[PDB]
């Protein structure tokens, strides 16, 4: 019996990169049409023997997170729960603190994955070579980009027994290539070092990767299960866009029906194109690779949508342009309108390029990047947006060029 | 035994010496682009030569011609009347071609290289499959066609023609031999040869890779010319180290024509070729220039990675960097900076420029 | 027997304004200690025979607007009543929709006041000229500078008769040096144009400038009455600073308790200063020109404040330097923390100002202004927020220096 522990972040501890939502929270963002957490509950479903799902986090219970909760729990005949924090204990003091509700009913071991992480989560996999040895945690790991690795928490492990011999959470100075992918596998053990780091605490918060991976590292603890598959983080709203890239190609091998086909009667489709079955699309329309419409979007006559995400309840008007461009909720675009955005992307040179995300602000000038309409914004007719964040329940009346629109 | 050579686009290349003559024939160390690849193929041994030209020329025909019994070899061209790709060009010449079953080059016109086709028909007829393609190992894959290839047999697995995933490090160099079989597979309506039929090609397996020895590079840039021009120089003092001067006043690789005149204690600089007839005053340094034909340069200016055109009169005391383009006929003022201007033709400069921008 | 109308705006006519605004109503923005249609309340109540005012906007009634209402009127000894439309109307689709709640009574003539004007009001010489002409159409103007005067609405007059000879709004070259301050004095018989559009709009929004204004110019309609005192309009954030200056220098001459005496035993103080008295301030503490302090706001010991709002229930800790910024509701201050900004005022007649702009970007990097504070912003010890917009609820942790903190 296993279950499997999602850690859903907090309001404040999203601080995006570029926000992607407002409103709405990160771990619900639809990434590739279905939320951002209902990748990591479905291929966590697939996995003989899982028994309950839980989510850690401190958001506060609105009734979108609730009622999505409902959507899940009948939608994948799980228990699906949400533990939330009394307050922001970091990475593994959430772990720590809800102990008895996730060792409760004796699992034999236990997921842990980041809200955040785009992955092809091969969870049998690491699930195998844990039945192999049973070793308190199991760590994957991705080959990285030397600058890029950074970023990430460095791994050097011993290449023939895959222990971590050193750890190190992103580091000042190149370590080694291969980067923690945020999902663990943790044995019933695995619990009682933790435990430990607590009471060096008090003479609260505990965080994982500093505090536990990276003290008891080379001590036989922790192993590595190096991957291969497809791999992002979710920070920001350009590696969202990327991130949503990558499942709609993964879509073809495990869910052909959610893309949509060639259609020669209705929209043109080119590439990898999701359309929810609410959503109408005039048949004029022609949809570009990597786009994403949700529940209840008019796209209308003539609209070409390349690299976007349309959520739910959008509607575009006739003859308009949207490239590289998140558009909000309930927002509205006029007739011959451009939303246009700067894909940054990751290097074609380079042999492993990972997709650096970056906070809103190179060196104190706003840099190009994907443009966020924010939720029930009218752009109106003949007007181009580019480069732009714009805040939500705001009409605009004019061209904006490079601007964040308050 | 024919050839086919790839002229065309009008545009996209290096403009403002292609206003005034055409890209095939703007001079490359002391030669022509379309004769250099055009004497490679006398080296290689092919009897005819056909060029396809998307818009006629009276002074390019004049040029081929009077080069051709020169050449003694004669050379035939195409017109086509709208731009139909680059595959255009082979369906159009099917049967020029095709009376006879020889496989046959097709070159760029913009690749200059190490030119390997007796080495590489020896290749074609040893793997015995349809269609062989060059290719070369790059830094920067990006922007040109991309292949995977075998260990041994060279047998190239996946081709694509822009890449943005990194698939590979070696990249089309841009030779390619085709078997007439290749002729009927494409129609008379516009395609494009590089990433259509290479593509089902490769996953068929007819078309195989040899790698290039060295020193490859396109010239379809204006920035691209000069360090083009920069590693042939290299190359050629390898090859033939007599044929560049060596004096007590130039340092370097320096190729001089005979018909240029250059006059005393000015230094120039690495990797500088000057055309026939060019006039150099006293004081001039002149790094990593070319200067073309009949362009004569005033007393005491600096010249840094500069393309000079023909009869360009330029003033004292001025300075020119940055990949900075001069036209047909430009006559630059006294003490002027040209910091990466490139100017229209038949038009003379009075204001000098901080910032890189075109001059009309 | 007159009343007068403030129109204030809705949701969307304050998003301009909206950093601030989250909190409160851009018209109950405290300028200079009290809401912004205060002043205007004020002014109309001190005019003799003013029966009553009302407010025409299309803002939802909340516990701010209503309990704004229900303290104006026990202060001014006036019944101040709010119309709400059903829809965004206009700037004269409203006054004509409630002309029957407007000629309620049959006044002999009733003022319309936008609401984001800061001016000295002088609405009795306004009343004494109106006597005298009995015309339909009356507006207040003033001179302005050459290059701002193309933001405004231009008045061509004849200098000999006081009449529009011509109107145009927010023309592409220059026309006149007077601008529309956008006070006016409405006969009854003004609102027999005004239908007269609603007719032609038929064969339900009417814009006062734009449709009433301009056609009837130039045919003995409007007639033009010129001011030298102070106007500002308050469109942005960084202009409730200015128009609190203005309001802070109107002060002496209305209301000389206001402003806050030297007191040597208390804290130093120099220029204009007004401190409400439920604030408390340390006696170390130095205020420089041109600043308000809200109630419940502890300032403390040693800190310096210069041409900067601190909004009522803000903390500002010791040693703190606080120039050209706006400090939300609960904002709090850590001790050595610096909060700067740049001046920029509308200021119309001044050259060197910048004028109004949606943008605030020019190429990429944001522009000079004045520095915001959004609701329950915390700020952390020795640490400089310098010419940076903050979203509310957002704690920092390190010196954000020209950026927007989202
Ligand atoms: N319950 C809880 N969850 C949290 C908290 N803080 C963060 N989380 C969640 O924990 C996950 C990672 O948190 P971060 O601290 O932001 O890590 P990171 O900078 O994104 O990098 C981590 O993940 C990378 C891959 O995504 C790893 O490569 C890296 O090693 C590190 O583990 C995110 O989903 C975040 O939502 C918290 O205080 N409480
Ligand atoms: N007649 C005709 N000729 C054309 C046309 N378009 C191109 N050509 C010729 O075909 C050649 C290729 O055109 P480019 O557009 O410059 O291609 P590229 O971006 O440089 O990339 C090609 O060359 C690379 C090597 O230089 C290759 O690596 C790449 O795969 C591709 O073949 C040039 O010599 C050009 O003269 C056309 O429409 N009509
Ligand atoms: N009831 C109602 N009131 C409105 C509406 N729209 C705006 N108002 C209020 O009408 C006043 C001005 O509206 P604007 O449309 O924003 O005009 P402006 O850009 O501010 O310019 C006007 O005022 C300037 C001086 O402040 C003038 O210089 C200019 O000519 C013009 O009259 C403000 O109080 C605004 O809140 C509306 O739809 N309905």
């Amino acid at each position: 019996m296993l279950k499997a522990v999602i850690l859903i972040g907090g309001p404040q501890k999203g601080t995006r990169f570029r926000p992607l939502s407002f409103e709405v929270p990160k771990p619900l963002f639809p990434v590739a049409g279905v939320p951002m957490i209902q990748h990591h509950i479905e291929a966590c479903a697939q996995v003989p023997g899982m028994q309950e799902i839980l989510l850690i986090g401190f958001y506060q219970p609105d009734e979108p997170l609730t009622q999505f909760l409902e959507a899940a729990q009948q939608e994948f005949n799980l228990p699906v729960r949400y533990l939330q924090e009394f307050a922001p204990l970091g990475t593994g003091g959430g772990l720590y603190h809800f102990r008895d509700q996730i060792l409760a009913g004796s699992p034999e071991a236990f997921f842990v994955l980041n809200a955040d992480v785009c992955s092809d989560f091969p969870l049998s996999a690491m699930l195998e070579a844990h039945r192999r040895q049973r070793h308190p945690f199991l760590l994957l790991g991705t080959t990285a980009n030397r600058t890029q690795s950074l970023n990430y928490g460095c791994i050097v492990e011993n290449p023939q027994t895959h222990e971590v011999l050193h750890y190190v959470e992103k580091p000042s100075t190149f370590i080694s290539d291969i980067i923690n992918c945020g999902i663990y596998l943790f044995s019933p053990e695995a619990l009682k070092p933790l435990r430990d780091v607590f009471q060096r605490n008090q003479q609260g918060t505990i965080r994982l990767e500093q505090d536990v991976f990276s003290a008891l590292a080379g001590q036989g603890q922790i192993y590595v299960h190096l991957t291969d598959g497809i791999w992002s983080q979710i920070k920001s709203a350009g590696s969202a866009l990327y991130a949503s890239r990558l499942y709609l190609s993964r879509y073809q091998d495990t869910h052909p029906e959610r893309l949509a086909k060639h259609t020669p009667g209705g929209p043109w489709i080119r590439g990898n194109v999701y359309i929810h079955p609410t959503a109408k699309v005039a048949p004029s329309a022609v949809l570009g690779p990597n786009v994403s419409i949700g529940k209840g979007v008019t796209v209308g006559e003539g609209v070409r949508l390349r690299e976007s995400i349309v959520l739910h309840g959008a509607t575009l008007q006739e003859h308009t342009c949207v490239l590289h461009s998140i558009v909000g909720w309930g927002s509205t675009v006029g007739r011959w309108a451009r939303v246009e955005g700067t894909p940054s992307d990751p290097n074609p040179n380079d042999p492993r390029a990972r997709m650096d995300s970056e906070s809103l602000f190179k060196d104190g000038k706003l840099l190009p990047a994907i443009t966020i309409l924010g939720c029930r914004v009218r752009i109106p007719a003949e007007v181009l947006i580019l480069n732009s964040i714009v805040l939500p329940h705001k009409e605009l009346s004019r061209s904006f060029t490079n601007q964040i629109i308050l | 035994m024919k050839a086919l050579i790839l002229v065309g686009g009008y545009g996209t290349r290096l403009r403002p010496l292609t206003l005034s003559t055409p890209k095939p024939l703007v001079d490359f160390c002391n030669k022509p682009i379309l004769l250099h690849q055009v004497e490679a193929l006398a080296a290689a041994g092919v009897d005819h030569v056909i060029l396809a030209v998307s818009y006629m020329s009276q002074v390019l025909e004049k040029e081929m011609k009077a080069q051709e019994q020169r050449l003694g070899i004669r050379i035939s061209m195409s017109h086509e009347e709208e731009p139909l790709g680059t595959a255009g060009p082979l369906a159009l010449a099917r049967d020029l071609l095709s009376e006879t079953a020889d496989p046959f080059f097709v070159l760029n016109s913009d690749v200059i290289c190490d030119f390997p086709f007796q080495a590489m028909v020896q290749f074609h007829r040893h793997h015995g499959q349809e269609g062989s393609i060059l290719v070369t190992k790059v830094e920067e894959p990006s922007k040109y066609g991309v292949v995977v290839c075998e260990a041994d047999t060279g047998r190239i697995h996946r081709f694509v023609e822009k890449p943005q995933v990194f698939v590979s490090n070696k990249i089309n160099a841009g030779m390619y031999i085709l078997s007439p079989a290749v002729l009927q597979r494409i129609q008379l309506q516009p395609t494009s040869i590089e990433k259509e039929v290479f593509p089902i090609m490769a996953k068929e397996g007819q078309l195989y890779a040899m790698e290039l020895q060295g020193f490859w590079m396109d010239i379809g840039q204006p920035k691209d010319f000069l360090t083009g021009m920069c590693l042939f120089l290299q190359s050629l003092r390898q090859k033939q180290p007599e044929r560049l001067c060596s004096g007590p006043g130039i340092v370097g690789n320096v190729l001089v024509d005979p018909s240029a005149r250059i006059g005393q204690n000015c230094s120039i600089g690495p990797n500088v070729s000057l055309g026939p007839g060019v006039v150099v005053e006293d004081g001039v340094c002149i790094r990593r220039c070319t200067v073309l034909r009949d362009a004569r340069i005033r007393s005491h200016s600096w010249l840094e990675s500069c393309i000079v055109g023909w009869r360009c009169r330029v003033g004292q005391w001025v300075r020119m960097e940055n990949v900075t383009v001069l036209g047909e006929d430009v006559i630059v003022n006294d003490e002027l900076y040209l910091n990466g201007a490139s100017v229209l033709p038949h038009k003379s400069i009075g204001e000098s420029v901080p910032e890189p921008r075109i001059i009309m």
